RNA sequence: UUACCGAUACCAAGCCAUAAAAAGAAGAAAAAAUUUUUUUUUAGAAUCUUUUUAUGAGUAGAAAAUCGUGGGGU
RNA sequence: AUUUUAAAAUUAUUUGAAUUUUUCUUCUUAUAAUUUAAGUUGUUUCUAUACAGUACUUUCUUAACCCACUCGUCUUGAAACACGGACCAAGGAGUCUAGCAAAUGUGCAAGUGUAUAUGAUUCUUUAAACAUUUUACGCAUAAUUAAUGUAAUAUGUCUAUUGUAGAUUUGUGCCCCACUUUGCAUACAAUACCGGUAAGCAA
RNA sequence: UAAAGCUAAAUAUAUGUAGGAGACCGAUAGCAAACAAGUACCGUGAGGGAAAGAUGAAAUAGUACUCAGGAAUGAGCAAUUAAAUAGUACCUGAAAUCGUUAAGAUGGAACGGAUUAAGAGAGAAAACAAGUAAAGAGGGGAAU
């Protein structure tokens, strides 16, 4: 329970971490191949081609 | 034996490969890739492409220099591979919707105020495949204060090139080159 | 979110307690995950990375089979029950290792 | 001749300690990442555990 | 001279040696790129040690495995044979130098039940 | 997203408690090994 | 960090990567800026063009905490400001924020940028630009010396 | 005037590596016995996989990937 | 495992036509096959009806044909009648610190780095980890001048200088191209404005 | 507010002594010195200055006895030890160099590269026979 008041969620005076904002993600949800899946870019996807 | 350039063999220039190891990052780039060979959308490829790129080749974009640059289309969403910066010179911002590789805190607090939304790419992958309504921006590459020494040698004719001091006093590479009193100037 | 099963596998290819080089012969690497049918070093086998695996291997003497939060872990024809009731091509590469493992002392 | 005056220690950024020490956190938090770490957790109910 | 045994090409074999180890106690033979300046065997002069080069390299689908079309994989425990249990027909088994007798035995029945070929079978005994 | 709280007696479960959001971090593999390569490097001794 | 370094790869080659003719001698061309003028004056002119001479007139003993003066432009001084003020600020046309940039850390108020129209702000500081002093009053505020 | 001999050059083919390219994030095949068994395999690692073409001297020098040694954490 | 396909050719039927007028004449209509397609397949022996030999694989030792000068180095040029080396083992040489820059990775971002120091039921480890009652300092955020100093469009306007190219975007002729729309980075110029200096004026 | 004076703390400590530690060295290393080391030894003198660790668990197991030798030694049917090819120079025991035996070569160098041939050592992990029936030795698993 202690980890959220630590980290910035229901703060107090002597525990949390001053001004200390917890890092941010660089993408929201890594399941690329879940993206790749979804029926909007499957449509936007060219048929398959093929090697030499 | 034969006569050829570079014996033969294509020699091309730049990165190959991405050189982080972010694990995210390196899920971006794997999208993407994947994006850009199987849609044909140059999109998609320079996305890729910039994805790849070192620090100094995303700067960042700030917050006035993206209103500015989507003034024109209140609709599209601006596309950043850099990161984006507050403005304080900036009174007021207006809806912006903005995909990036990362917002500084008080950039993203100002747009969320604002009413417009922060994206990253992944979601951009998911909900525009294709870059429609996507405008692709960059920072100032050439801004940085390394590119102020490069170029032209301080001292060739007509250079604007910074010199390599410890200070910038009268008394630091000041006398003798730089002015006509003494010798020659520049 | 925060992970995937993609995320998992790019931190997991290369450092793990489950991979086995072949430094002598060197084009073998096996992973000895406790959910890895086959033990190849790949995603679509890596039993930490797959959201949803079966597997048996020999525990103590004692040939066990495990399905992956969700792990069981239960004790021919059991085994082939067992398939079907936890089963979500690879049903008869189950079948056959463990048709290999119960010939081990 | 080895010196004392080696670069022994370094300095390492206030923001990156916390970022490493939130990462690790929410690493121990992922069942598959603990697994491949080394601990024999095949038997616990859930990886995050906590307990009175 | 190539040697040729089924599929598998043997580019070359008597192994590069060093040059002038034959008459320098000092020189061992393992092979060592002649930096020199004047070094015969830098240059290519005709009738002394050639050099290594990767035009020598095998066939890729037939690099690592040995004259029983197996690749070797080398054991020391009873338990490093689960992977071999799904590849009992590409890979022999070999026993590390270091491990005991009992601890071979083990592995020889392991590996005969699990039909799988031991390279070093009758070592220890 | 919760978390079942357990008694020292590992058969019984107690009230639950949610997941801290700090658990939500990137998990940031290279990150975490260098810094603690950094870091690791101050408890030295010198010789 | 020491088997990243370039003199490994080096190991076998003789000359260690510093030439088979020109060697690796011990301070071939002098120590420091020896040759400044001499046989250095191309690099010196090339690269460092003012390097020689003095110019201008000497300052005895410096105490720059008397002329010590940070600088803050006009364009800043809105967002120095919280922003739910800001707004109210701007909404409200009856009322001007008052601003002492000395309290921030500013003494001198420079004059780059454009302040918002119609909108009144009054700035404290203890030097004023003059184009800065004209934008103040002419969006309506006004410039306080203070000290 | 013919024929012939004659290179690490040339031509055809194989293989190694380098460079570039085309492309890619799920299902049974055969054989041997006698409908039933047996034997192999039944693949999907993106600095990856499959295929294609061209190319390959090298001191001084540069870079990459590899191979080892003492010690530390895992 | 969704091009060893398709076609191309050939064979046997079949339709029509052409024509060099036919037992390889050509062109298609349909069917079924085959390979000359669509990179070697078959038969018979032997090894052998063995468990390691007189065979097969391999190492070594000897020959034989052809070839082959002493290595390292300085050097235009070394096998040199140039120097060092009788032999073997072990040791043996671009490192450490300061400071600067570039490159790249990482964190945050107009801020960044909590310096020294403090506190804390941390005190084997711990000489490390953790923390910092709402303008310390460094670098950056503004330049220019010897300098008193002065200091960046300018309140018509929350439009954010102007061109020529230019990424991306928008529609018209969801995937080729020419017109439209927008105009990143950057390059080449032009403009303003700041500091200094000239010149003109100058209470 | 000079030409008189005292004054603790925060500071420094390649010295001495005593504690505690290390991503340090591991007997040509680490102090010069792991030892009888600033010792032996050298120089008139100021000074210079080494080399040198390890049997074995236990010598409260350090080689008894016999034979041959003047003796040193050697040998044993004799003897401690798990072990004496651990015998005091004693752990391991490389190379240079030398001895014994065997095989081979040998007309003013020797070695070597490439290709084979003849010999001589080794070798079965692809370099044949999976399966089937019987009997003999075993090991497991499931089934109440």
């Amino acid at each position: 329970k202690k980890l959220d008041v630590i980290y910035g969620k229901i703060h107090e005076k002597k525990v949390t971490k001053k001004n200390y904002i917890l890092p941010k993600s660089i993408v929201h949800n890594p399941d690329i191949y879940r993206i790749i899946h979804s029926d909007k870019v499957q449509a936007s996807l060219l048929a398959k081609k093929k090697p030499c | 034996g034969i006569a050829l350039k570079n014996v033969g063999r294509i020699k091309k220039h730049g990165r190959k490969h991405l050189v982080s190891k972010n694990p995210y990052l390196r899920l971006l780039v794997k999208l993407y890739n994947f994006l850009a060979r199987r849609t044909n959308a140059n999109f998609n490829k320079i996305i890729a492409k910039r994805l790849i790129m070192p620090k100094r080749y995303r700067p960042p974009l700030s917050l006035s220099k993206l209103q500015y640059h989507m003034a024109n289309h209140p609709n599209d969403i601006a596309v950043v591979v850099g990161s984006i910066t507050d403005d304080k010179r900036l009174f007021s911002l207006k809806q912006l919707k903005v995909c990036a590789l990362r917002f500084t805190e008080t950039a993203r607090k100002r747009i969320e105020d604002a009413g417009g939304e922060c994206l990253t790419f992944d979601q951009l992958a998911l909900k525009y495949p294709t870059g429609k309504k996507c405008v692709l921006l960059r920072g100032p590459t050439k801004a940085r204060t390394a590119e102020k020494h490069f170029g032209k040698a301080p001292g060739k004719p007509k250079s604007k090139a910074r010199p390599y001091v410890r200070s910038k006093g009268r008394k630091f590479e000041k006398a003798r080159g730089r002015r006509k009193s003494r010798a020659y100037k520049k | 979110s925060n992970v995937s099963n993609a995320l998992v596998w790019e931190l997991t290819r290369k450092s793990n307690c489950f991979i086995k080089k072949n430094k002598a012969g060197k084009k073998g690497v096996f992973l000895c995950d406790p959910l890895n049918v086959n033990y190849k070093n790949t995603p679509s086998s890596s039993g930490l990375v797959k959201s949803n695996s079966t597997n048996v291997t020999l525990k103590d003497g004692k040939v066990v089979f495990s399905v992956k939060v969700v792990n069981q872990h239960f004790k021919m024809k059991n085994v082939e029950k067992l398939l079907q009731q936890h089963g979500s091509k690879n049903k008869e590469k189950l079948l056959k290792k463990y048709k290999r493992l119960s010939k081990l002392y | 001749p080895t010196k004392i005056w080696r670069r022994w220690g370094r300095k390492v950024n206030l923001k990156e300690k916390r970022y490493a020490v939130c990462s690790s956190i929410a690493a121990s938090g992922v069942t598959s990442l603990v697994l491949a770490r080394g601990h024999r957790i095949s038997h616990l109910k859930e990886v995050p555990l906590v307990v009175s | 001279a190539v040697k040729k045994v089924g599929k598998i090409i043997k580019k070359r074999t008597k192994k590069f040696t060093r040059f002038q180890s034959n008459r320098f106690m000092r020189v061992k033979p393992a092979w060592r790129k002649p930096r020199g300046i004047d070094c015969r065997v830098r240059r290519r002069y005709k009738g002394t040690n050639l050099m290594p080069s990767i035009g020598y390299g095998s066939n890729k689908k037939t690099k690592f495995l040995l004259p029983n079309n197996k690749y070797k994989y080398v054991v020391k425990n009873v338990k490093e044979m689960e992977p071999l249990i799904m590849n009992h027909t590409k890979y022999c088994v070999q026993i590390a130098h270091n491990v005991s007798s009992k601890k071979r035995k083990q592995i020889i029945e392991r590996a005969k039940q699990m039909n799988v070929s031991v390279i070093n079978a009758k070592a220890r005994l | 997203p919760v978390a079942n709280v357990y008694s020292t007696n590992g058969k019984n479960v107690v009230g639950e408690v949610e997941i801290p959001v700090v658990f939500q971090t990137p998990i940031r593999n290279d990150l975490i090994q260098s810094v603690y390569t950094n870091m690791s490097k101050n408890r030295r001794h010198p010789y | 960090a020491t088997r990243f370094k370039k003199n490994r790869k080096k190991r076998g080659h003789v000359s260690a990567g510093h030439g088979r003719v020109g060697k690796h001698r011990k301070h071939p061309g002098g120590r420091g800026k020896a040759g400044g003028l001499h046989h250095m004056r191309i690099n010196f002119d090339k690269y460092h063009p003012g390097y020689f001479g003095k110019v201008g007139m000497r300052h005895l003993n410096l105490l720059k905490n008397r002329t010590y003066c940070p600088t803050i432009n006009v364009d800043k001084l809105w967002g120095l400001l919280p922003e739910e003020k800001k707004k109210e600020f701007s909404e409200n046309k009856d009322i001007a924020p008052v601003i002492d940039v000395t309290r921030k850390g500013y003494f001198k108020v420079l004059g780059n940028g454009k302040l918002k129209h119609n909108q009144p702000i009054v700035v404290k500081a203890r030097y004023f630009s003059s184009v800065a002093e004209k934008k103040i009053k002419a969006v309506g505020g006004q410039c306080i010396l203070v000290a």
